[PDB]
C-alpha cells in the first residue's frame, strides 16, 4: 500500500496490507511532521454490515 | 477472528511465534492449557503443539560430562569441549527457550549438568 | 488427594513454597517454576543439588515431555512376531 | 558418527568457577570492537564462534545456520579478580568462619556435627567470631562488615583498624581453606569457597543476546573498562591504592553485578515473573496452526461437533503421508490445490527433502509414496476446542469438524448443550481451535480427548450435559398432559414432523391414519426405545411451594420410564437438565456409553 | 487463580503408578488412589438395602429358608456382619464431623441391582421350579466370586495361581463384596439360572475392570482442578457471608487458612462443636443453654 | 598394535518394522557403516567382531516420529598407538616451513605432522618413505576422524639404555599373561623368517647402532648374536626361554636388567646381572618383574614390527637407492669400533 | 566426577509372576495405536486383511483383531545395584479397553 526504499542498491522497507478482510483506500495525504519532515498518511475504509458474530 | 499458519514470524531469543494477530504470529497455549492436556494424558498433543509447532529443537549432551556437545552430521563435527577425546554424544529432544534458559543459568555462574538416562541391555 | 499430600511427611505441610520445599526439596526446577527462581537457584548451586527428572514441571523446564499418560509405559518392537510374520 | 537417542534422567546444579569457564568457553574476548565492516569482529563480544544471529553467516563453532545453532559461551579474562554477584552472601559466611591469615577454621567443627549439611555453615557463621584467636597462627579475627553503599564490598574491622577486603585479598584468603574444612562445614567438594572469586568471567552465547538488546551494552562497557585496569595489578592487604584504580575496580564490579542482578537489564531479571522466562516461555508457548473466533449457537450441530468457517479450513491443514493405501483418496485434494475446496497447500517431497507450494508446482509433478500432502480441513476431522481460563479438564475437548460453506460466517458454532464443558455462553466469548495434523496427535485426539470422555464430570462424578433453557421448557411442553386447548395431542403429520430433524432413523408411522392423535409421551417413547432405561422421580415441575395455589395434574407429577416407555409425568430439569445426576442421560451413559448419551 | 496455581504446583507430582498407588517419584502419597482404585468418571450412586433395616426386617427379607442347609445360615450371617461393619464405620464418621450424616447410599463402580434386573427382563424363562442343586450351586459361584474379587486389582494370572492378596487390596473390594452379597442373595436370585449367574458375574467383573484408574494418570492435577473450581462460586458469594471479627468467612479466607496450613492463632473463623455427656442433659435445651 | 575392545552405543532406527525382521544382520550392517574406520572413545575401530549384548528396540518417547532406538554393546578390533612407537612407512605429503605433513601406509591410518625445525625442511622431500618415532601422549584420537593425529620425529637410533633393578619374582599368573606377548613375538618371527635373507640383513645393518661387516649379525634358528671378539664375558640370554622356565620355576628374576645398544633391538636377547656394572648415563630404576618384563617384551615386539615394516615397505633396491639420502643420514649417526 | 550413570541390565519378570493388569489401559491402547499408525505411515506393511485408506483405521483394526506387532514394557523398578526390573505384556493376549 506504501512503497518505501532505503538507499545503501536499495533495501525494501515497504508496508504490506496484512488483513484478511479487504479494504478500500479512502484518503491519502503526505503531511509535514513536527520536524518539518514528510510522512505518509493513509486511510482505509471497511463497509461493515451487521453479520453473524456481531 | 484469527487463524495463522504452520509458519510465520518468530522471536529471535526464544524461537517461538510472535504474539498475537498484530505481529502476524501465533496464539498462546498457556500454562493452564498444559495443565488440562496433562490431566487428560494427551502427551503427543503437547509434543505436537509445544515442540513441533512452537520451538522444539534437538539438543546434544555428552554422556561422560553432561555438558552441551557440538554435533553436525554434514561437515562432520563430533566434539565436546570438556573431555575432547571421550565424547559420547546423545541427541535429546528439547526446546530453544529451554536451552536459552540453561545458558542464562550458566551466565549467572551456575553449572548445569545433565545426567542422561543410562543404557540398558538384555542379560547375556 | 489434598489431605494425603498435605500429611504425607507426618506433619501438615502447606501448598505454599514452604510446603513444596518440605515435600520435594531436591526438585529445584519445580520449586523454581512456582515462586522465585533466583533464590531457589542460588541455594541449589550452593548446596550442589541433584534434581531427578519426574512429574510435570521438571521435564517441562528441561524442554522434555512428562512421562505421564500415554508416555507412562514404554513400547518395544515385537521381534519374535515380526520375523515370523513380516519380510524385509 | 551419529548421536543416539537419549533422555535427561537428572540435573545437578553447581557453582561455576574459572576452570569451568575456561573449559566451556570457545573463544577469548580481547577487543572492545563490535563489527569489522558487516561481519562480527574476531575476538569481540559478537564473535561468530559464540554463535550466529544473522542469516548471512554460520556459526564458526558448530557450522550450523541460525535456526540450528544454540550458541556457545566465551571467556573474558579479568585483569583484577571479581566476586560472584549471586553468592555474595555465601562469601560473607566464609569470611565469618575461617582465619584471614592462615585459612584454618575458627569455630569448632565437631561442635556443628549434629546439624545437617545445608545448615552447618549458616549456623557456624551466625555465631560471634569477632575478636577470637586462631589456634594455629595465633591471629585475631576482625569484624567482617558489609558496606552499605553497594552489594559486594566487604571491610575488615580489627579493633577499629580498617581494611578493605578486595576480591584478590578474598581469593587469597579462600585459597588457604582446605577441603577438610569445606566438608566439615557441610558443603561438598564442588563448593569450595575458592570458586567464589572469578578471574575469568563467562560471556554468554549470542543466542542469549540477539540484536547485534541493552544487555550487550552492559557487556561492552564491562569489556571496555576492563582494559583500563592494568594487567599487572596486585593488591595486598593493608596496601594503599590510587583513586583512579579504586574507581575502576568498583565500577567494574558494579557493572558485573548489574549484568546479573540489576533490579532482582540483567540476566536474572528475565526469570521471575509471569512475563518472565519460566512462565511465559517454558510453562506456556506461542504456537502455530491455531485459530480463534467468537462462538455462536447452532442447534443443528451435534454435541461432539463444532461448526468451522470454510476460510479457516483453508488456512489450517492436515498432514497426510502418501502411501499405497491412500494415494487414490488424496489425489482429489492434490488436484484442487488452492483453486477449489477441498484442496491442499503444500507437498513435502521425500526425494529432495523439501516443501513445495501447490501453485509453484512443476508440470511433471506427482505424488510419490513417502510424500506428505498438507490438505485442507474437511468435515469429519477432529479438532481441539478450548475456552480460557482452562479450569477443568473438559476445558479442552475434541470435536468433529463441520465446515460451514457460507463465506459470510466467521464464528465457531456449537450446540448449546456443549457449552457446559467450557462454562461458555454466547455474549461474546472467544474460543481457540486447532486441528491435529500429526498422526500421533490425531489418534490421541479421537481416543483420549473426545468430548464423550468428559460427559461424566471428573470433579463431581455426574453428567455435564443435558437440556438447557429451551429443550428444558420444551420437553415440559411436549410431555405435558393437557394444553390450554384440551389434551396435548398431535396428528400423524405433526408427530412425523418432530423427527424430521433429529437425524436419527425415522420411526414407523405406518399404523396411523392422518386423523389419528398422538400424545407427547408416545412421541418421546418412539425415541427412547433405542436406549431403554428405567427412571422414576418427581419432576422439577411439582413443588410443594406451588401446590396450595395451583392445581397439579396427577399425571404430570410422577415421571416414570419403563424400558424407554414414558408411562407418565413430564420431562424437565430433574430428568433432562444439564448436570442432573441420575437423570435420563446419566442412565443412558451407564448402560450404553457416553457417546450414546 | 492464586489458589489454583499453588494447589497445582503442590499436587501435580502425584501420579498413579503400576500398583494403582499415588507417589511422588518413589514416595507414597496414597497406598491406593482414592482408597478404592477407581476413576471418578466411572461411579454410580447405589443404595445399600440392609443398612436401615432392623434385626427382624433383615432376617425377614434376606434370610432364605427354602433349603435347610448350614450354608444359608452362613450367607445371612455374612449379611449382618457387613451391615454391622457399615454402621460402625459411618456412625464413627458422623462423630468427628459437624453435620456429616450417615447414608445408605454409596458411589460404586458397578450397579449390581440393575444388572440382575436387565437379565431377568430378557430371560425367556419365567418363575423357575425349585431346583435345590442349582440354588446351592449359585451360592457357591457368588461366594467364590467375592473371595476372588480383589484380583480385579492385580490380574487373572495371579487369580488362577491363587497367590496371597495384599491386605490393602482386600479392603478396597469391601463395598463391592458387600453390595454383591445383598443384590445376589439367595432370596433375590431364585428366578436366575446357573448359566445366567455366570453372565451376571462375568458382567460385574468386566464393569469393575473398566472403572479402575489408569496407570500413569496425573491425579494430582485432577484433584487441584476439581477443588479449585468451586472456589469461584465461593468467591461469587461472600457478600452473603459474615465478615465480622471472629466469623470472617469472606473472600477466600477460610480456604487460605486451610491450604496455607496457618496456625490456630491466625484463624479468623474458628469454631467447635461440643456434645454433652449426660443424655438427660442432651435432650433438654435449658440444660444445653446453661 | 591391534587389540579387542568393548564399546557401548545407541543406534537410531528409522524403520523399526523392517529393522526387526533380521535384527542381528541389520545391527551388524549399521554398526559397520557407522563405526568402522573412524576414531571413537580414544581408539580407532577396524572391524566389528560381534554384538555381545543389546536392548530391545524401544520406540522414541519424546517425539512423534515413531522411530526406534537400541542400546548395543559390541566388540571391535581396535588399534591403539602408544608413545615412542616405531612407524616405518609414511608418505610425506606436504613439506612447508611451518610443519611437515606425512601419512602412514603400512600401519592403520595415522597422519604424522612433524613440527618443522630449521634442520628438517632441507632434507625431507615429497614422495620419500621414511620411518618415524612417536612421542608421549601425542596420539590424540579426535572422535570421528579417519586417522590419528600425532607428532613424530625421524627415528635416529639412540645410544642410551635403561637399567631396571628387579626385586620381585614373576609368578605363574603374570607369566601366563605375558605368554600372549610371547606368542605375538613368535608370530612376528615366523612372519620374518619367510623372506629372502638380504633385506633383513641390510635393514638391520642400517638400523644397528654400530657397524658390523661381512655376515655376522643373524643366526635365525639359535640367535647366538654377533661374533665380535666376545665383548662381554657373559652370553646374552633368551627372554623366551627365561619365561618358559619361569613357567616351570627353574630360574630367579632378581637383579639388574639392561639392553645396551650393542644388542640387536629385534632379537630376544637381553643382559641380566647380579651387580650394577652397566655403563649407562642414568640411574637404574627400582621396579618389580612385571614392569621390566612388560617393557622389554613390548620393546621386542615394537622392534620386530619395525623391522618387518621396513621389510614390507621396500622389496626392490631401486627404491633403496631413491631414498639413499636418509640412508646416509642414518649412517653418519653411527659409532666406529674405537672401544 | 562420574557424571555418566552406569549401564543397567534389563530384568524381565517371568510371565507367571507379573502383578500388573492383563487389561490395557486407555493410555496404553492409545499409545499403541498412535505408534503403529506412525509406523504404517512410514512403511505401510501390514498383515491386516481388509483394506483401509488411513493408517489410523489400520492400527485400530490391528489392535482389535490382535495382530499388532508391539509389546508393552511396564518399568517396575530401578534397583540401585544396576537392575531395571520391568514387565513385558503382549497386547495380542490382553484385554482391550472401551475405545469407541
Ligand atoms: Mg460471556
Ligand atoms: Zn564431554
Ligand atoms: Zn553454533
Amino acid at each position: 500500500i506504501i512503497g518505501k526504499v532505503a538507499k545503501i542498491k536499495y533495501i525494501d522497507r515497504s508496508v504490506m496490507y496484512g488483513f484478511d478482510e479487504p479494504a478500500v483506500v479512502d484518503a491519502v495525504m503526505r503531511p509535514h511532521g513536527p520536524n518539518d519532515e514528510i510522512f505518509g498518511l493513509m486511510r482505509l475504509r471497511y463497509e461493515r454490515n451487521l453479520n453473524i458474530g456481531d | 477472528r484469527y487463524a495463522v499458519a504452520s509458519y510465520g514470524p518468530t522471536d529471535a531469543l526464544t524461537g517461538q511465534p510472535l504474539d498475537g494477530k498484530r505481529s502476524h504470529g501465533g496464539l498462546r497455549l498457556g500454562e493452564m492449557e498444559h495443565w488440562v492436556l496433562t490431566a487428560q494424558g494427551a502427551m503427543q498433543t503437547i509434543i505436537e503443539k509445544s515442540h513441533d509447532d512452537s520451538d522444539g529443537c534437538i539438543s546434544y549432551i555428552c554422556r561422560n560430562c553432561g555438558e552441551p556437545a557440538i554435533y553436525n552430521a554434514s561437515h562432520p563435527i563430533y566434539k565436546c569441549m570438556n573431555c575432547d577425546v571421550q565424547a559420547d554424544i546423545g541427541m535429546v529432544d528439547s526446546r530453544r527457550s529451554s536451552i536459552v534458559f540453561q545458558h542464562e543459568m550458566r551466565a549467572a555462574n551456575v553449572n548445569i549438568t545433565s545426567v542422561l538416562s543410562p543404557r540398558v541391555f538384555q542379560p547375556a | 488427594m489434598y489431605a494425603d499430600l498435605m500429611t504425607r511427611t507426618g506433619q501438615v505441610t502447606s501448598l505454599e513454597k514452604a510446603g513444596l520445599n518440605a515435600r520435594e526439596p531436591s526438585n529445584v526446577l519445580l520449586r523454581m517454576a512456582l515462586s522465585s527462581p533466583v533464590q531457589v537457584l542460588t541455594d541449589a548451586a550452593v548446596d550442589s543439588a541433584v534434581n531427578p527428572i519426574y512429574g510435570i514441571a521438571a521435564p517441562t523446564l528441561m524442554g522434555s515431555v512428562p512421562r505421564i499418560g500415554t508416555m507412562y509405559s514404554d513400547i518395544i518392537m515385537d521381534e519374535k512376531y515380526i520375523t515370523e510374520n513380516y519380510k524385509s | 558418527m551419529e548421536a543416539g537417542y537419549a533422555e535427561i534422567a537428572a540435573v545437578q546444579f553447581n557453582i561455576a568457577g574459572d576452570n569451568d569457564h575456561k573449559r566451556q568457553g570457545v573463544m577469548e574476548v580481547t577487543i572492545s570492537n563490535l563489527f569489522e565492516g558487516t561481519l562480527p569482529a574476531e575476538g569481540g563480544i559478537y564473535d561468530a564462534r559464540m554463535g550466529t544471529t544473522d542469516h548471512h553467516y554460520k556459526c564458526i563453532t558448530c557450522s550450523h545456520q541460525r535456526k540450528q545453532c544454540m550458541g556457545h559461551p566465551g571467556i573474558l579474562q579479568m585483569h583484577a579478580p571479581v566476586l560472584q554477584p549471586l553468592f555474595i552472601a555465601e562469601i560473607r559466611r566464609w569470611l565469618r568462619v575461617i582465619c584471614l591469615n592462615c585459612g584454618a577454621p575458627i569455630v569448632d567443627l565437631k561442635r556443628y556435627e549434629h546439624l545437617i549439611r545445608p545448615k552447618r555453615l549458616i549456623e557456624a557463621a551466625s555465631s560471634q567470631t569477632e575478636g577470637k584467636q586462631c589456634y594455629v597462627c595465633k591471629a585475631v579475627h576482625p569484624k567482617i562488615v558489609k558496606d552499605s553503599e553497594d552489594y559486594f564490598t566487604f571491610w575488615a574491622d580489627q579493633q577499629g583498624k580498617i581494611d578493605k577486603l578486595y576480591p584478590q585479598i578474598i581469593r587469597e584468603i579462600f585459597s588457604r581453606v582446605t577441603y577438610d574444612t569445606v566438608v566439615k562445614l557441610g558443603r561438598s567438594k564442588n563448593s569450595h569457597p575458592e570458586k567464589l572469586v572469578l578471574k575469568a568471567i563467562q560471556i554468554p552465547p549470542i543466542s542469549i543476546r540477539p540484536g547485534i538488546h541493552d544487555i550487550n551494552n552492559v557487556i561492552q562497557y564491562l569489556v571496555r573498562k576492563n582494559l583500563l585496569i592494568p594487567k599487572d595489578l596486585q593488591i595486598v592487604r593493608g596496601q594503599k591504592i590510587p583513586l583512579n584504580i579504586d574507581r575502576n575496580l568498583q565500577t567494574i564490579q558494579q557493572l558485573y553485578y548489574n549484568f546479573l542482578l540489576d533490579s532482582v537489564p540483567s540476566i536474572m531479571r528475565r526469570l521471575p515473573r509471569k512475563e518472565g522466562r519460566i512462565r511465559k516461555s517454558l510453562l506456556g508457548s506461542q504456537v502455530w496452526s491455531i485459530s480463534r473466533s467468537t462462538i455462536c449457537g447452532n442447534s443443528d450441530l451435534h454435541l461432539d461437533e463444532v461448526g468451522y468457517p470454510i476460510s479457516f479450513a483453508r488456512t489450517l491443514q492436515v498432514a497426510e503421508t502418501v502411501q499405497h493405501y491412500n494415494i487414490n483418496r488424496l489425489m482429489p485434494y492434490f488436484l484442487n490445490g488452492k483453486r477449489q475446496y477441498p484442496g491442499c497447500s503444500r507437498v513435502y517431497k521425500q526425494i529432495t527433502q523439501s516443501v513445495h507450494d501447490i501453485e509453484g508446482l512443476k508440470q511433471d509433478f506427482r505424488l510419490e509414496v513417502g510424500d506428505i500432502l498438507y490438505r485442507d480441513v474437511v468435515t469429519g476431522d477432529v479438532a481441539f476446542f478450548n475456552r480460557q481460563p482452562s479450569l477443568e479438564r473438559s476445558s479442552i475437548g475434541v470435536h468433529r469438524i463441520v465446515v460451514l460453506e457460507n463465506p459470510k460466517i466467521s464464528t465457531f458454532q456449537m450446540n448449546v448443550s456443549a457449552c457446559a464443558w467450557y462454562n461458555a455462553d454466547f455474549d461474546g466469548d472467544q474460543m481457540n481451535l486447532w486441528v491435529p495434523w500429526s498422526v500421533m496427535s490425531r489418534v490421541e485426539a479421537e481416543l483420549l480427548c473426545s468430548v464423550r470422555n468428559w460427559f461424566i464430570s471428573t470433579k463431581s462424578s455426574g453428567p455435564v450435559n443435558g437440556q438447557v433453557q429451551d429443550s428444558t421448557v420444551g420437553s415440559f411442553l411436549l410431555t405435558r398432559t393437557n394444553t390450554p386447548m384440551g389434551k396435548n395431542v398431535m396428528n400423524k403429520l405433526h408427530a412425523m414432523g418432530l423427527f424430521q430433524t433429529t437425524q436419527t432413523d425415522p420411526p414407523c408411522f405406518a399404523n396411523y391414519s392422518p386423523t389419528d392423535l398422538l400424545d407427547g409421551k408416545s412421541v418421546v417413547s418412539m425415541l427412547l426405545r433405542q436406549t431403554p432405561i428405567n427412571y422414576q422421580r418427581a419432576p422439577t415441575w411439582y413443588s410443594e411451594v406451588y401446590a396450595p395455589y395451583m392445581h397439579y395434574n396427577k399425571q404430570d407429577i410422577s415421571t416414570q420410564i419403563r424400558n424407554g416407555e414414558l408411562i407418565e409425568g413430564v420431562l424437565d430439569k430433574k430428568a433432562v437438565g444439564a448436570g442432573s445426576s441420575g437423570g435420563i442421560y446419566h442412565l443412558i451413559s451407564r448402560r450404553y456409553g457416553p457417546q450414546q448419551a | 487463580g492464586y489458589a489454583n496455581r499453588k494447589a497445582i504446583f503442590g499436587l501435580q507430582s502425584c501420579i498413579v503408578d503400576y500398583y494403582r498407588r499415588v507417589s511422588i517419584d518413589t514416595r507414597l502419597v496414597q497406598q491406593l488412589y482414592g482408597e478404592d482404585g477407581l476413576d471418578a468418571r466411572q461411579l454410580e450412586t447405589v443404595r445399600f438395602e440392609t443398612i436401615m433395616l432392623s434385626d427382624q426386617e433383615l432376617e425377614d427379607k434376606f434370610k432364605y429358608t427354602g433349603i435347610q442347609s448350614p450354608l444359608f445360615e452362613e450367607e445371612f450371617s455374612r449379611l449382618k456382619k457387613d451391615r454391622d461393619k457399615y454402621r460402625q464405620i459411618f456412625l464413627n464418621v458422623e462423630n468427628f464431623n459437624f453435620s456429616q450424616l450417615l447414608t445408605d447410599v454409596r458411589q460404586v463402580p458397578v450397579n449390581v441391582a440393575s444388572i440382575v434386573k436387565n437379565i431377568l427382563l430378557s430371560s425367556t424363562s419365567g418363575v423357575l421350579p425349585f431346583d435345590e442343586k442349582s440354588i446351592l450351586q449359585k451360592y457357591a459361584m457368588v461366594k467364590t466370586f467375592c473371595k476372588n474379587l480383589p484380583y480385579v486389582f492385580i490380574n487373572n494370572i495371579q487369580e488362577r495361581l491363587q497367590t496371597p492378596i495384599p491386605v490393602y487390596l482386600k479392603r478396597a473390594a469391601s463395598l463391592m463384596r458387600m453390595l454383591i452379597r445383598i443384590e445376589l442373595a439367595t432370596v433375590k436370585t431364585l428366578n436366575i439360572t446357573c448359566e445366567q449367574m455366570s453372565a451376571i458375574l462375568d458382567l460385574i467383573r468386566l464393569q469393575y475392570t473398566q472403572s479402575l484408574i489408569n496407570y500413569g494418570e496425573a491425579v494430582g492435577i485432577l484433584a487441584a482442578q476439581s477443588v479449585s473450581e468451586p472456589l469461584t462460586q465461593y468467591m461469587l458469594d461472600s457478600h452473603h457471608r459474615s465478615v465480622a471479627g471472629g466469623t470472617n468467612k469472606s473472600g477466600i479466607v477460610r480456604p487460605q487458612e486451610i491450604f496455607s496450613a496457618k496456625p490456630v492463632e491466625a484463624e479468623q473463623s474458628s469454631e467447635m462443636l461440643l456434645r454433652l455427656k449426660n443424655p438427660e442433659v442432651e435432650t433438654n435445651k435449658t440444660y444445653a443453654q446453661e | 598394535m591391534i587389540d579387542q575392545k568393548i564399546f557401548e552405543t545407541t543406534l537410531n532406527i528409522d524403520d523399526p518394522t523392517n529393522f526387526c525382521t533380521n535384527v542381528e544382520a541389520h545391527l551388524l550392517k549399521e554398526l559397520e557403516n557407522i563405526y568402522v574406520g573412524k576414531c571413537f572413545k580414544n581408539s580407532f575401530i577396524l572391524n566389528i567382531t560381534g554384538v555381545i549384548q543389546r536392548s530391545p528396540c524401544f520406540i522414541m518417547r519424546t517425539n512423534n516420529s515413531g522411530r526406534g532406538y537400541m542400546h548395543v554393546r559390541f566388540s571391535a578390533v581396535v588399534s591403539y598407538l602408544n608413545a615412542f612407537d616405531l612407524i616405518a612407512a609414511v608418505k610425506i605429503i606436504k613439506n612447508d616451513s611451518n610443519i611437515i605433513l606425512g601419512e602412514s601406509l603400512l600401519t592403520e591410518p595415522v597422519t604424522i605432522v612433524i613440527p618443522s625445525s630449521e634442520s628438517q625442511n632441507n632434507v625431507a622431500e615429497v614422495g620419500q618413505i621414511v620411518p618415524v618415532q612417536l612421542a608421549n601422549s601425542s596420539v590424540y584420537y579426535i572422535p570421528g576422524r579417519q586417522q590419528a593425529s600425532a607428532t613424530g620425529s625421524i627415528f635416529i637410533p639412540k645410544h642410551t639404555f635403561s637399567v631396571y633393578h628387579v626385586q620381585e619374582e614373576l609368578t605363574q599368573e603374570q607369566a601366563l599373561n605375558l605368554t600372549k606377548l610371547v606368542n605375538i613375538i613368535e608370530m612376528l618371527l615366523e612372519s620374518r623368517s619367510k623372506k629372502d635373507f638380504k633385506q633383513i640383513c641390510f635393514f638391520e645393518k642400517l638400523y644397528y647402532t654400530y657397524s658390523i661387516s661381512s655376515d655376522e649379525i643373524l643366526d635365525l634358528k639359535i640367535w647366538k648374536g654377533p661374533k665380535g671378539k666376545e665383548m662381554s664375558r657373559l652370553k646374552p640370554c633368551n627372554v623366551l626361554s627365561f619365561l618358559y622356565d619361569a613357567l616351570k620355576n627353574k630360574n630367579s628374576s632378581l637383579g639388574f636388567w639392561a639392553r645396551p645398544p650393542n644388542l640387536l633391538k629385534s632379537s630376544p636377547l637381553a643382559y641380566q646381572q647380579d651387580q650394577n656394572s652397566f655403563n649407562a648415563t642414568e640411574l637404574p630404576i627400582i621396579c618389580s618383574a612385571e614392569v621390566m618384563f612388560v617393557t622389554l617384551l613390548k620393546e621386542i615386539i615394537n622392534y620386530l614390527q619395525f623391522i618387518n615394516d621396513l621389510c614390507d615397505t621396500f622389496n626392490n633396491e631401486q627404491l633403496i637407492k631413491r631414498h639413499e639420502n636418509i640412508w646416509m643420514l642414518i649412517e653418519q649417526r653411527k659409532i666406529g669400533h674405537d672401544f | 566426577g562420574f557424571v555418566q550413570a552406569s549401564s543397567q541390565t534389563l530384568v524381565i519378570i517371568p510371565d507367571n509372576e507379573r502383578i500388573t493388569s492383563n487389561v490395557l489401559t486407555t493410555f496404553e491402547a492409545t499409545r499403541l495405536v498412535a505408534v503403529r499408525a506412525q509406523q504404517l505411515a512410514i512403511n505401510g506393511s501390514t498383515m491386516l486383511k481388509k483394506k483401509y485408506s488411513s493408517p489410523i483405521d489400520i492400527a485400530k483394526q490391528e489392535l482389535f483383531n490382535r495382530k499388532i506387532p508391539l509389546l508393552v514394557m511396564r518399568c517396575i523398578k530401578v534397583t540401585p545395584e544396576g537392575q531395571k526390573i520391568v514387565e513385558i505384556w503382549n497386547p495380542r493376549e490382553m484385554g482391550i479397553p472401551l475405545l469407541d
